[PDB]
């Protein structure tokens, strides 16, 4: 019911978002990096070569982090529902 | 014209929370505004049951056995509905509307119903837009996450307001959603 | 019998017209019956603080329609400012999004294309909460109350100089959205230049090699950062959008809330 | 009250589940309101009369037949109609939601058949919509599989533009007709009930 | 309560929802924001239906409505006579494979299909329509997609990666649709798909 | 029960559709996505249709509304009075091949196209208006597509690959639009298409 | 009636600007309609003054009949519009309605309005081209700087939008264009 | 209605796409190849040199093969309509 | 209904997407890679050279793998409904 | 209405695109050729493109306006 408690409540959600997006992307980031390095090593200049492995790694990570992410977000939604009465008053 | 009475109740809050929810996850014009009006008209009958009981078993039946002036029934029913609102309206809203009314700042439980109605509805809207937007926020986490993941591999075009709707529904049902959302709205009324 | 509605039509119309635009009530999520019965109930409450409407002005006459429009104008005017208020943050959101490359389909194609109002849709929640946490809507209704005593019924309306000042608000919105987001904008741009250096190192790195990864990350991170002290700017701009409504209904500011 | 009775009485049935499911499907196909509201609220209206046939028949025999012959009405007939509706809905709600609402109502129950309608319904709707979303997600995924593969073959060749939501419509329609689509879907939506 | 849903049922009992979905799949197929009006779609479909169901409306008015001018009966004839012609109509379009499920799950298994309850045939008629409608769509859709794929490819061939191949490819689709007489062939096939 | 469908008949009866369709194709042609321009399209086409049907609307007024002072009649030769001039008008803008592929579907063959059933001309009138409109659209579109191709091509040639040749093509699309005096010709050409 | 006003041109200029920024639908078309509706009163105000003076007050002073007052009301509107329409464009439509007239003042309402709207759209585009000019210039120069660097992780639109903003407001922005939409209607 | 009529009808559209695309593009590949060979023999490291002659080729082909292509695609649409009733039932 | 049956139901579709995509694309990646190898062996620096050969295979595979793909996805959609009653309760 | 009147009407638009783009790019082509014979080469390549723009712009817009007018002219014969 305070302005600061709302902004705190939202920075929480943004932190959740950011950690999720890093968890998912950083594998894609590293795999794109290494495939680009392999490109520049032999001067193989191709644009969408690096779309197969990056997509593959993103799918594999979605398989991998499938449970931790949903558990995190569900915990967050639970905490949200816990905070409602104090928001009423 | 009688629909003010139902809107004197905890009706406008559930309507608003459900409308924020329907729009929270992609869905537009999914279950029609008529459907959510229905779900709210049912949750209101479930919540306001003690109030309608005070009304029925104390002023209604004795009016079918009249032995009283017809306006006395409203007078004795104007009080419990009042007492219900006074447990919900904020203090700031009440004092500010006492100011705006021009009447002197008198004790609560004493101001006429006419000042209570809008002070009640504005407090309800405040509570509702907060509850909903704090239930809204999670369903937006998923949207941002999936849109970012898309943009990661790219594809620039797969409208993330549908590729996320499976995740939204799965995650809304994994918490059972309604047994938490439709319950807390019923537990958010101490009367 | 008791045709009272004729006595208080104009104040109700001003109220509800202010309402149909105000960022909380006159938004969506609220069916029109709610807003209509809200406006109709407010009149009963402020019925004391309303001067006697100028008699002899029948509703079913041209003289009445002129003034009725002359009040709908004031009503729309009062709310549209608050609309500008929340749209300041909406633009903050859409700038920081489209800079994060999150919103990208409409930046490559301003045509039908595809729009992603996500971060903007979030910051609108903030601005609709800040306007609610600090009880904006109460002040906004009190201003309409005072309006019946500063811009009374049947005695003038906004003047030409008022409209012009009001239509300047679009410049104010762009100015505010930059004053708030300058820190994050500059940082994100510097990081994009760091990108450009690392890519000038080797022309292999393309939009489909490490496309938008660091862009998404830093765009979200600096957005979370801007979130930290965001209430302060909202407080400042609330003063401007409050004095501005004070300019319309003159009201001699610096007297009360 | 007339301004709500259409929405009040339609909710006692399984109308909402079919509505929400077909809506999630309509948006799964990506179709921008192609079967308009007057199409979906018509098809899901018909499937109600198709499903609610037993309940409706018992209503007519035990309420409308007594109303046309005017045995007793508007006091006893309404109650007699209240019964089979509880019999139907009660067999579809979960236990957990019903105990939730009955503990919320404060009036304690010992026989689940003996919840009042005003507390029975609000537990039915929550246990219906939850099933509706479960079904919807369980029907959605195969379509999503179609989108994400299409939306990836394009980027593999370089075609950043050309929204998959235009090039992946034929795949989804071919799939949907090959699996006979509206046959299997509307049967499960009709077989899910205990009635 | 039977006031706001009549427009959604009186149309659906008819062979109307097919042309709607067909033209609405086309309306997106053109790589083109809607541009007929939604009202245009509904009107061209409304008239195509008043054109197709003429054997049935000519029987509704002739056997039920005009007999209900002298009225000859207290509102009982039309409630019971207008059902057989529509049932005989739809039953020619309802697949038997789709009807088999809708009868066995209703329980009242009848050997004579025409003796099926109307409330069982109608939902079988709808689930049979949308299947036909989607088939006709996937037929009519493919050419407009060949154009788009070839356009996007030739564009990518020069490196024009950002040209948004939905502006440049609209003239080609509209050209193709004009060359082939378009609607004349289309609105005859839908008129011809209702084998009655 | 016709509070939703009826609003769509009035525009189909008149030739409101062609202008909307061509100008909405043109709106996408400019690459200009505006719900404001989308809305004002209706106003432009609406007043154009006013100016176009002023002869027919005025004649129908003189035949019915001016007599509707004393009104002399009720709904028998008053409705069928107005039914005539609209049928005369639409008939001059449809093709004949379109109308004959429809009357054959109706089976109600008439020796006189003037004595044709209304319920088959309009379904033939719309397939004709849409075809004429798509023709006009493919006519008007090509210069803008040429602008887009030149723009994307010079951008790609100079090396600016990533720049989107859709945010920069719009100023030149407007230049070429105004240099040709814009709507003044276009609407004129549209008014030329309805040669009575 | 809103079309008889200038709002038609105004909102088109608005939206032209919106897409120039690269910030699509960011000013919330509801808000755009609001600001454009407010300008229309700042533009039409002198006209509405005369509209009130001519018959409104006299009609309320009972100095003119109803239909005569209504016919007098359109006159200053016709005069105002006649200074915006172009000669050739008005000519095309007055011919295309067939009934030629000697004086453009004597042209009918329902036939001047259409020629008015196309004449307004044309000049609106004439304005909007000027509006896109600086923004397109900025996009081009930033893209060219990037290409001279040739880094390609830039996507000059997303990196150019902040420059579009810091160079719209830095030049006082809306105040200048407003002044043109005020000076464009030399009545 | 059978899984094989919709996959073979699909092969038909994909075959159309393939033949149209190779008709339009192969000359562009030829000109690009010879231009790159010219650069290599001349030791010219230019990137967008090729685009002008290559665009020349693909715009010449659009007029060389125009009628044939729009005839092929028209005939395809015609066969689609023709075979529709045998798939509807 | 369980946080585990919905994670596994998810992993199924993710695995389908993975296998479909790789089956379609690996030929395209391989042909593009050999095109780039040929470029390097010929000092050829072309950007859109490897488009047509890559789309050729990306299409030929979609016709060669047509029936297998539509059968696999169809069988999946079938299994998404056998378990529908077990998950509804 | 005939395919051939639509194929030729399209071939001419293509001819326009070709003759228009070349007039613009050929100078960049030649300057790049010479500078590479010497061999950085983009900023000059942009200078000369702007020069060709300002040089041939009047003729380009005139040619396009001519094409638009002719398009308008051959319309009523195609309609019917």
């Amino acid at each position: 019911m305070t302005p600061e408690i709302f902004v705190e409540l939202f920075k929480e959600s943004l932190w959740l978002v950011l950690i999720m997006v890093c968890a998912i992307i950083i594998p894609s980031l590293l795999i794109g990096l290494v495939v680009a390095i392999f490109q520049a090593a032999t001067s193989i200049n191709e644009q969408t070569l690096s779309f197969l492995p990056r997509l593959i790694i993103t799918l594999l990570a979605l398989m991998f982090f499938g449970h931790w992410m949903t558990q995190m977000l569900m915990d967050f939604f639970y905490s949200m529902i816990e905070r409602l009465p104090q928001v009423l008053y | 014209l009688p629909a003010m009475v139902i809107l004197m109740t905890s009706f406008t809050r559930i309507v608003v929370v459900m409308s924020i929810l329907r729009q929270a996850m992609g869905l537009q014009q999914t279950p029609s505004n008529q459907v959510i009006i229905g779900i709210a008209l049912f949750l209101t009958f479930f919540i306001m049951a003690p109030v309608f009981n005070q009304i029925n078993e104390q002023a209604v039946q004795p009016y079918l056995n009249e032995q009283i002036s017809a306006r006395q029934a409203f007078d004795l029913a104007q009080e419990p509905m009042k007492a219900f609102m006074l447990k919900q309206t904020r203090i700031k809203d009440l004092e500010t509307f006492v100011e705006m009314s021009g009447s002197q700042v008198t004790a609560p439980e004493q101001v006429s119903m006419a000042v209570l109605i809008p002070a009640f509805i504005t407090s309800e809207l405040k509570t509702a837009f907060q509850i909903g937007f704090m239930l809204f926020l999670p369903f937006l986490i998923i949207d941002l996450v999936v849109a970012s993941v898309l943009m990661a591999m790219g594809m620039m075009m797969l409208s993330p307001m549908i590729v996320s709707l499976p995740f939204k529904l799965m995650l809304f049902v994994l918490v059972d959603g309604w047994n938490l959302i439709l319950s807390t709205l019923a537990g958010s009324f101490a009367l | 019998v008791l045709d009272f509605i004729a006595n208080y039509f104009w104040p109700y119309t001003r109220i509800a017209a202010m309402l149909m635009v105000m960022t909380v009530t006159g938004a969506r999520f609220v069916p029109a019956r709610v807003r209509l019965y809200l406006g109709l109930a407010l009149t009963f409450a402020v019925m004391p603080a309303i001067p006697a409407v100028p008699s002899d002005i029948a509703l079913l006459s041209l003289q009445g329609f002129m003034i009725t429009f002359e009040q709908i104008v004031i009503g729309m005017a009062m709310g549209m400012v608050t609309q500008f208020l929340v749209q300041i943050f909406v633009m903050l959101g859409q700038i920081l999004g489209m800079q994060s490359s999150l919103g990208f389909a409409s930046m490559v194609d301003p045509a039908n294309g595809q729009n992603t109002p996500l971060l903007g849709q979030m910051f609108m929640l903030l601005a609709t909460l800040f306007f609610l946490s600090s009880d904006g809507h109460l002040k906004m209704i009190q201003l309409v109350v005072f309006s019946f005593k500063s811009l009374p019924i049947g005695s003038g309306s906004l003047t030409t100089v008022d409209y012009r000042e009001l239509a300047l608000w679009l410049g104010i919105m762009f100015k505010a959205s930059l004053a708030v987001s300058l820190s994050g904008i500059i940082a994100l741009l510097t990081v994009n230049l760091s990108f450009g250096v690392m890519t000038r190192a080797a022309p292999q790195l393309n939009i489909f090699s490490l496309g938008f990864s660091f862009a998404l990350l830093v765009g979200l991170l600096l957005c979370w950062y801007i979130l930290s002290g965001l209430y302060t700017h909202y407080e400042i701009y609330w003063q401007e959008t409050e004095e501005q409504i004070c300019r319309l209904i003159r009201l001699n500011c610096e007297n009360l809330y």
